[PDB]
């Protein structure tokens, strides 16, 4: 039965049953596709513009980056601005919440500055030898690290030094390291990098992490998962939090969506096409709607993956989410709860969560 | 200023796991039963289970299994707690007191993991060189178990398989060998790996396809070496293959397993339909499998031994069956254990129109009823059809050897006296008293004589010359109407004088004689302190000025005097010491109680509280349960008079109508009762006054709620079965579709009989039931709600009648959920809520409802989307408004209103929080937010929400089931006692932290995955309750640095324990 009661009536006698708990947030996702707010927040300051948006894996707080070279902490129940994070004299370029120390957060400007922040107290920073803009950022879940990448290097920093240890170079100088990003597990890192000569073409490798090797990425035809990818920013690609979900954009802007399982990785499961305008992509905490962030109402798209075979018809759409006001999406991100709603940035300067 | 505290009643009693191995020692093997988040620790014998030590956890057990590490004598267990508070458990067995020693503990929770489908499972290496937990998809976390790493510093190794249905450890392997089942999209596999401890590969076989219906996995001991896969059960070793298909098995599934034998020879498969496979292989390579069939529904088989199958039942009565080897079938259940699993909704009900109430619930599914009361049972053991009897005592024929052997009834003018020669009941005479005339005292005093007070004249009958040795009469011919005599003395009443006299050696010697202002109406002399059956002080009534005096027995000198209102004559008075301090109770005729504290020295007049009972009148008596002795009150509503600590108890009992009462000890009856009625003769023996009794009668259905009846005096009940009466007659489909049958079971609440079943449609899921008075007519109805899951939604109003049900209306889509508010339904579902009203008929927001609740106010508590919601009715808009809607979405389960402020509240994370309306500011703006002033982890599922309570400084109270079947209790009350007791309500912390090592703030935070916050404002009633098991020299120091007494507190705690 398509009920909330009999999969529940299962479940409070005791009958273990399991999977009804995945079937039940399947549900409630299903359901919240019917229901219809634009709630707004207040800033100590008015920054002209918000990006990258970044939720807690405890969903305590939520960081966000402004124009204002200032860093915003706000709670999302109350959706009250608590803390805002001054320090860098730039605009900070990556911002990543730690998954297992609370509270602990860092940021990197255009400047080759980066800040280690806290907030009960104390802060770290440090700085690249040829003050180089940086391109993104990745803590490692479970080892104490966070891989820094700024043109091509990636660089190997404990905080609990001050200087990083490992240098890491690709072939080139012009093999620029784009993105860097550990999965929901940390078992596999997947890494950027331009693809020799916008039509700037970059390319995927799937490096295990698990032993903690330096990942030889000069090498640009091992552990090869996506030939060409279209990637702008760190919130482009992102890994479903069960894992074995991944979304990606391929030239001819098609979003494909492959599965990360040893059985079939790198298979094509999921497709579908989409204009210039898609900018970051988002996959629901039980991988089945993605949200999308479009650049200039109709801001914003979720979809519904039915049947895996490659083809266009794999998801079906199914509405719109807009915001009280040209105006271009720059970051969004479903809340670590299903059902909950989303919250996204504006170009124009404002942070707005969106709820059923 | 508004602080709750939460108290269980009655535990969980869903079974878990049953884990057999050797915990308590190594030449004891035990059961080990694993509920919700208490483990229950058995040793299995001939006659069956016997607990030894009930633990309670502090923790929500998940995964739980005994390994024996290399060098320990005992095999340990490892207890994963459902946050994944990982603790490798060891028994300790020092002597009277028994703890649970921490071999090792740590928090293995990992911040990125998400935990498998197929829920939470671990094992365990045979050879013990592994411990492999199985948390998170594709995260195999391993645990060394070398000797050091007493912080369980775990590691995680990645695993192909993202998916895996079932997982062990193959058997006959040098290095660590893995054999599983995976799902992977196509069909379903096995694999086999070597996991390597300093790597962190291949195995014997590799992999291959089964059929896509096998999950469960049976890995067969070193002497076969495999693992079997279960209509296909088959066999995998190698190269070697086997493969059946049974067409019996593909009526249903397997959900049980385990092994039988070190041999392999046998096993066992539990049916999700009651039925009890049983798995047979033939003996180096086999050469092929069978299949047998031989119950309750299975969650854990445990086979124990000799043919003793445990069948843990989390849907249901766990039941401990019995395989004979001789209608031909081999399934004899020996044990039920009343289990309330399932509770799905219950209701509070007086049948007897009395102070106190019970609760009905639905337990069990599929293949309801059970009652729950709180007063103490009664065992009946021998049943006489005699006339009614003015009172009863118990009468020692023989010498002074104890017990007894004869009983006496005294007629409205007759004595009969009936001899007891085990558990016969024959009416014998003996021939020292008067078989014709009303006694008002046929007891033994001293002497080896039995004291015979008579209306007419007092007796004294020597019980080994078995006849009368003096008989003393007041000298004016006139009856005796109040008569006394405890042990030694006599105190007697006849009109408005009464007279003294001395229970002397065959002889009666009277001792005073004095008279009183109005007519004596009861008389009791019994000593309250150091007095060997010398009475000094003696209690005496009066009718005309209906007030209760205390005088000295010897002289009859009246010392002190208090006045009552009303006239209506004292029914009986009595003083007895049960506690520090001697206690007078004064009972009226028509059941007004009086209990006062009494001095053994003066006797002043103490604290005095009127206590309602039975509209009869009350006779009172003291009973001997427990070495503390209690009181009982003989009257419509028959309560016994128990105690806590310091104060006096009225907890009800459990008869239908009570007469007289008297204590027996014969030999056929070492501790039941006397009780008398107006025509009953039964007997109970009682042991506490807070044991819940639970009557049973089966539907064999599977129920939704229920709603009690009270001018046709007859319950109903829904029903939903697969395959007087009625049918429905709706006039307003594949082969193979979801379609159930339903009927309404009347159940009558005399003989426990159900009288009608009203079958409605076929694929039409009825699941609601209220009963209420809609609109003006005076008719009582049974309204049920049907819904088709949905573009169509009717509603029967099954308008009771002599025997027949009728309907009144019937009135887009599946209705969710109302009850009556104040004599309307006015549903709030398919997002719009409704304005209804009762022509005989039933006849906007986006507002729809999962769970609703509201008390007799116009306040409301809904639901829309897994938040909670109030509401309130406007009567002059008439509609509903949203006053305060909580944010922070939880899955709720059931919710509750506490007062005009306090909202509880739980969800399926199995946390409780509480609401409330805190000042704030901005006119509305923020004040719709309802800010949680509280937050507290209880560890259950918490199903359906009531108000009531069983007994008669909070104002109002509520009841709440859990999926488990817990019962509990929750309260609010002021910030100025909460502050003052907020600073002692960590103390307890330092005399003892944890079971387990566990942080008691860690309990006192947001378990959720998410969050984590200590509990504010939640004080628990279940560690305080632990301050009273706290042993006295351990007392001593905890609450030690006004008068800062030893047991100044406790007085202050003793009203909590109760509620």
């Amino acid at each position: 039965e398509k009920n909330a009661v009999r999969i529940l009536w299962g479940r409070e006698r005791g009958a273990r049953a399991m999977g009804a708990q995945r079937l039940l947030q399947e549900l409630v996702e299903d359901k919240t596709r019917w229901m219809k707010e634009g709630k707004r927040v207040e800033l100590p300051d008015s920054p002209r513009s918000t990006f990258l948006l970044a939720f807690s894996p405890d969903r305590t707080l939520l960081a966000s980056t402004h124009v204002n070279h200032n860093i915003y902490i706000t709670e999302v129940k109350t959706g009250k601005c608590v803390h805002s994070l001054i320090g860098h004299r730039r605009t900070p370029w990556c911002v990543t919440f730690h998954p297992t120390i609370s509270g602990l957060i860092a940021s990197g400007c255009l400047d080759g500055e980066v800040r280690i922040w806290d907030l009960h107290g104390g802060s770290e920073s440090w700085f690249t030898d040829s003050n180089n803009a940086i391109a993104s950022l990745a803590f490692h879940p479970t080892a104490q690290l966070l891989l820094i990448a700024t043109a091509n290097e990636i660089h190997f920093w404990d905080w609990s030094r001050r200087e990083p240890f490992a240098v890491v170079k690709t072939a080139s100088e012009m093999e620029r390291v784009r993105l860097v990003r550990f999965d929901p597990l940390g078992h596999y890192l997947l890494t950027a990098i331009v693809n020799p000569s916008a039509n700037t073409t970059y390319r995927l490798q799937w490096w295990d992490f698990t032993k903690f090797d330096l990942p030889e990425i000069s090498n640009a035809s091992v552990n090869v998962l996506v030939q060409n990818c279209k990637i702008y920013n760190d919130a482009s690609c992102d890994i479903s939090a069960d894992g074995q979900l991944l979304a990606a954009f391929i030239p001819s802007g098609i979003l494909a969506v492959y599965s990360l399982a040893p059985h079939n990785l790198g298979e094509m499961l999921y497709t579908k096409r989409f204009g210039p305008n898609a900018i970051s992509v988002s996959l629901s905490p039980m991988g089945r709607y993605v949200m999308v962030g479009l650049a200039s109402h109709m801001v914003a798209q979720v979809f519904r993956l039915q049947q895996a075979h490659g083809g266009e018809t794999s998801m079906r759409r199914v509405f719109n989410v807009l915001y009280p006001m040209h105006v271009s999406i720059n970051s969004a991100r479903w809340l670590p709860e299903p059902g909950l709603g989303l919250a996204y940035g504006t170009n124009k300067g404002d942070l707005v969560i969106c709820r059923p | 200023m508004s602080y709750n505290y939460v108290v269980t009643a009655q535990k969980p009693t869903a079974v878990n796991g049953c884990v057999t191995g050797h915990f308590t020692s190594a030449e004891d093997l035990n059961l080990l039963i694993a509920k919700n988040t208490r483990l229950e620790i058995y040793v299995v014998t001939a006659e069956g289970l016997r607990p030894v030590k009930e633990v309670g956890m502090y923790g929500k057990i998940a995964v739980m299994e005994l390994f024996r590490p290399k060098g320990e004598s005992k095999d340990l267990l490892f207890i994963l707690t459902a946050k994944y508070n990982a603790c490798i458990l060891e028994y300790k067995q020092s002597g009277e007191s028994i703890d649970i020693i921490t071999r090792a503990h740590g928090n293995v929770q990992d911040r990125i993991g998400r935990p498998s489908e197929t829920g939470i499972i671990g094992i365990i290496d045979p050879e013990c060189r592994m411990i492999g937990l199985r948390l998170y998809d594709g995260l195999f976390k391993v645990i060394p178990l070398d000797r050091d790493n007493k912080e369980l510093k775990a590691f995680n190794i990645r695993l192909e398989e993202l998916h895996v249905i079932d997982v062990k450890f193959l058997y006959g392997c040098q290095a660590p060998t893995i054999c599983f089942v995976y799902q992977d999209p196509q069909g379903r596999h096995v694999k086999t790996y070597e996991v390597s401890l300093r790597e962190k590969n291949k195995g014997p076989w590799k992999q291959e396809n089964v059929e896509a219906e096998a999950s469960m996995v049976i890995a067969v001991p070193e002497p076969f070496g495999g693992a079997i896969i279960i209509e296909s059960i088959t066999y995998h070793n190698g190269d070697k293959y086997l493969a059946i298909a049974p067409p019996i098995i593909k009526q249903s599934t397997i959900v049980c397993h385990n092994r039988v034998d070190p041999n392999g020879s046998r096993y066992l498969l539990g049916d999700m339909e009651g039925r009890l496979f049983m798995l047979l292989l033939e003996k180096v390579t086999l050469k092929d499998l069978r299949v047998e069939l031989l119950t309750s529904i299975a969650e854990c088989l445990t086979y124990l031994d000799n043919g003793v199958v445990f069948v843990g039942s989390r849907l249901g009565d766990s039941q401990l069956v019995k395989l004979n080897v001789d209608q031909g079938s081999y399934v004899v259940a020996m044990e039920t254990f009343t289990n309330l699993g399932p509770i799905v909704d219950m209701c509070v009900v007086d049948l007897e129109r009395q102070g106190q109430g019970q609760l009905v619930t639905c337990s069990g599914a599929f293949k309801s009823l059970r009652i729950i009361r709180n007063g103490i049972g009664i065992h009946e053991h021998a049943s006489i059809d005699l006339p009614g009897i003015k009172g009863l005592w118990p009468l020692r024929s023989d010498p002074n050897r104890e017990t007894d052997d004869t009983l006496v009834l005294s007629f409205v003018g007759q004595t009969r006296v009936l001899m007891l020669n085990g558990e016969e009941v024959e009416e014998t005479e003996l021939m020292g008293f008067v078989d014709d005339q009303q006694t008002f005292f046929c007891g033994n005093v001293a002497h080896q004589q039995l004291i015979q007070i008579t209306s007419a004249s007092v007796r004294l009958v020597s019980q080994e010359p078995k006849a009368l040795v003096s008989e003393w009469k007041e000298p004016q011919a006139k009856n005796i109407s109040v008569a006394s005599c405890n042990s030694s003395q006599v105190v007697v009443a006849v009109g408005r004088a009464l007279y003294y006299l001395q229970i002397h050696p065959q002889e009666l010697r009277q001792i005073s004689h004095t008279e009183m202002e109005h007519e004596v109406a009861c008389l009791d002399i019994t000593p309250l302190g150091d007095s060997n059956g010398l009475s000094p002080l003696c209690a005496i009534g009066l009718w005309t000025d209906i007030s209760a005096r205390i005088l000295k027995l010897p002289s009859f000198e009246l010392l002190h005097k208090e006045m009552l209102g009303g006239e209506i004559i004292p029914r009986s008075i009595l003083m007895t010491t049960f506690e520090s301090s001697h206690y007078l109770l004064c009972a009226l005729g028509d059941g007004a109680l009086f209990y006062f504290g009494l001095n053994i020295e003066t006797g002043l007049l103490s604290d005095r509280k009127k206590v309602t009972l039975g509209t009869q009148p009350t006779v009172l008596r003291t009973f001997r349960s427990l070495s503390t002795t209690n009181v009982f009150a003989c009257s419509d509503r028959p309560t016994v008079i128990y105690s806590s600590n310091h104060k006096l108890v009225f907890s009800n009992v459990n008869l239908k109508e009570v007469n007289y009462m008297c204590p027996l000890n014969s030999d056929g009856y070492p501790d039941s009762l006397a009780l008398a009625n107006n025509s009953t003769l039964t007997i109970g023996t009682i042991d506490e006054i807070q044991k819940l009794h639970i009557r049973t009668v089966p539907l064999y259905e599977s129920p939704r709620k229920i709603c009690y009846q009270e001018v046709s005096q007859c319950f109903g009940v829904l029903s939903s079965r697969i395959e007087s009466s009625s049918v429905s007659s709706s006039k307003l489909t594949s082969f193979g579709e979801e379609v159930e049958v339903h009927n309404l079971l009347i159940i009558d609440q005399h003989t426990f009989e159900v009288l009608h079943a009203h079958q409605f449609l076929q694929n039409e899921y009825a699941l609601s039931l209220v009963s209420c008075k809609l609109g003006k007519d005076p008719n009582t109805y049974f309204i049920v709600g049907t819904a088709m899951v949905p573009k169509q939604g009717r509603i029967v109003v099954f308008q009771y009648s002599d025997g027949k049900l009728q309907t009144v209306a019937e009135k887009k889509g599946a209705v969710y959920s109302m009850v009556e508010f104040n004599g309307k339904l006015l549903a709030s579902i398919n997002s719009t809520v409704r304005l209804y009203e009762w022509e005989k008929e039933l006849r906007y927001n986006n507002i729809m409802a999962l769970y609703l609740k509201t008390k007799g106010d116009f306040i409301l508590v809904g639901d829309l989307m897994r938040s909670v919601l109030l509401l309130a009715y406007k009567p002059m808009e008439g509609n509903f408004e949203e006053i305060a809607r909580d944010f922070n979405p939880n899955w709720m389960s059931a919710v509750e209103i506490l007062d005009d402020d306090n909202f509880l509240g739980a969800e399926n994370a199995f946390n409780l929080f509480v609401c409330q309306k805190d000042s704030a500011a901005t006119t509305d703006e923020e004040r719709q937010h309802l800010q949680e002033v509280g937050l507290f982890h209880l560890g259950e599922f918490v199903n359906v929400f009531c108000h009531g309570s069983l007994v008669m400084p909070t104002q109002g109270s509520v009841l709440f089931g859990t999926v488990n079947g817990m019962i509990g209790l929750v309260t609010s009350l002021s910030e100025s006692w909460y502050n003052l007791l907020l600073d002692m309500q960590n103390r307890l912390n330092k005399v003892i932290k944890s079971v387990g090592k566990i942080e008691h703030s860690f309990w006192r935070s947001f378990h959720t995955e998410r969050k984590t916050e200590p509990a504010t404002g939640f004080i628990d009633g279940d560690l305080i309750e632990s301050f009273l098991d706290i042993s006295r020299p351990k007392m001593q120091e905890v609450v030690a640095n006004r008068e800062a007494t030893a047991d100044d507190l406790i007085k202050v705690v003793e009203e909590l324990t109760r509620i």
